[PDB]
């Protein structure tokens, strides 16, 4: 839910965590350059 | 089985992950980056299909 | 674009109107990247 999204999400996350594969860049990073953007 | 090339450890694991996941009868969901290669992964995994059935 | 195949990284430019139909649509977009870090 919205206010219950704490339990809910501590015990959902972890309860999917095993069904999902979740990557982030920054171990690639080393042979990645630099990714920035500027609002205009 | 890949004939493109070789693949990395990235690659490597999620293509064993969709194996391992794929052995014990369930499905799962990819939340990787674009830029990782899933196309590659995933016809990488139909030629990790050897299993045969 | 932006792809593992780019030595030259990327320029990254977002052309935003002043404070009309801007503000909702960013702010919006602000909280929709706090979930999705969060996620």
């Amino acid at each position: 839910k919205s206010a219950i999204d704490e339990n809910q999400l501590s015990r959902l996350h972890m309860i999917l965590k095993p069904f999902m594969l979740r990557r982030i860049k920054k171990d690639v990073e080393n042979e990645l350059s630099d990714k920035i953007e500027i609002l205009m | 089985t890949i004939f493109n090339g070789k693949l990395k450890g990235y690659q490597l694991k999620g293509m064993n992950w969709l194996a391992n996941l794929y052995e014990q009868g369930i499905n799962g969901i990819l939340a990787d980056e674009m830029g990782l290669g899933k196309t590659v992964q995933s016809i990488a995994l139909l030629a990790h299909l050897a299993e045969r059935e | 674009a932006h792809r593992l195949g780019q030595t030259k990284q990327v320029t990254v430019y977002r052309l935003i109107c002043k404070g009309t139909i801007e503000e909702r649509i960013l702010q919006r977009a602000k909280e929709k990247s706090e979930i999705q870090r969060m996620v």
